[PDB]
């Protein structure tokens, strides 16, 4: 008796809850386009060591020489 | 290609076309504004003035470095992707491929045309390439009014008014006959 005599406008036995009841792509098929097993290792080792070099790593729309392709030195 | 060109920098800075008649609307802002800065390493280390024209409704349209930038890869074409010589290389080839008997005259003779030429840099900075290709002692005498496209039909206009242009045209009793080599024949 939290306020049964005192207080008889409050609510109880009301279930709210609204109740139910338990009752619960790979078309490989075409030849259009492959993918590549990932391993980021294997690749890392195929990118292993590129030694690129940038000198004057320019591509501007500059118009001054003949043409511009950076990222050219090696080893 | 020019003007596809055009509007390709447009959409380089945020401009996309690609209907026809958007595409005569890109051709008369490219024959309406267009030019050639003669100095272009140097023209471009300075700073340019990317005045707007209005489109129809009313929109930006810069200068930016395309009005100039862009006609140049005429002279330089390998900037589109393809190996080519430029008119004055092209023109300097057909000097080597004439006599030098005669390629004093043809110092003399520069007999130019072309209605997509009437730029502005375009005649006189030529004449500097020429200055840079041709050797010592070479006389400018360039056919330039703007009305030589109209000139070609004035020339055929008077050379329809003549006397052995009867016997220069094709009959329709030759096309009759045998007509296609005779055509050939007749043209040469």
């Amino acid at each position: 008796d939290p306020k049964y005599a005192d207080l008889p406008g409050i609510a109880r036995n009301e279930p709210d809850v609204y109740e139910t009841s338990d009752l619960p792509q790979e078309e490989l098929t075409s030849t259009s386009v492959e993918h590549i097993i990932v391993n980021p290792n294997a690749a890392y080792d195929k990118f292993k060591d590129k030694r690129v070099g940038t000198k004057g790593l320019d591509f501007s729309d500059r118009i001054g020489k003949t043409k511009r392709t950076g990222y050219e030195s090696g080893e | 290609d020019v003007s596809r060109f055009l509007r390709l920098y447009l959409r380089k800075e945020g401009y996309d076309f690609h209907s026809s008649s958007e595409f005569e609307i890109v051709k008369a802002i490219k024959e309406r504004a267009c030019y050639l800065s003669i100095n272009p390493q140097k023209d471009e280390t300075l700073e340019t003035e990317k005045a707007q024209y209005y489109l129809p409704d009313g929109s930006t349209i810069e200068i930016g470095p395309s009005r100039f930038r862009a006609p140049e890869l005429l002279f330089r074409p390998d900037l589109i992707g393809e190996e080519s010589e430029g008119i004055h290389e092209v023109l300097v080839f057909a000097i080597q491929k004439s006599d030098m008997d005669l390629r004093r005259t043809l110092f003399s003779n520069i007999v130019l045309s072309g209605g997509s030429t009437l730029f502005k840099g375009f005649g006189d900075r030529l004449l500097s390439e020429v200055k840079k290709l041709a050797p010592k002692d070479v006389k400018i005498r360039i056919s330039a009014p703007q009305e030589r496209l109209y000139s070609t039909w004035i020339g055929g206009s008077i050379l329809a008014s003549l006397d052995t242009f009867k016997k220069m045209w094709v009959s329709k009793k030759e096309y009759e006959e045998d007509g296609a080599r005779s055509i050939h024949r007749k043209t040469f």
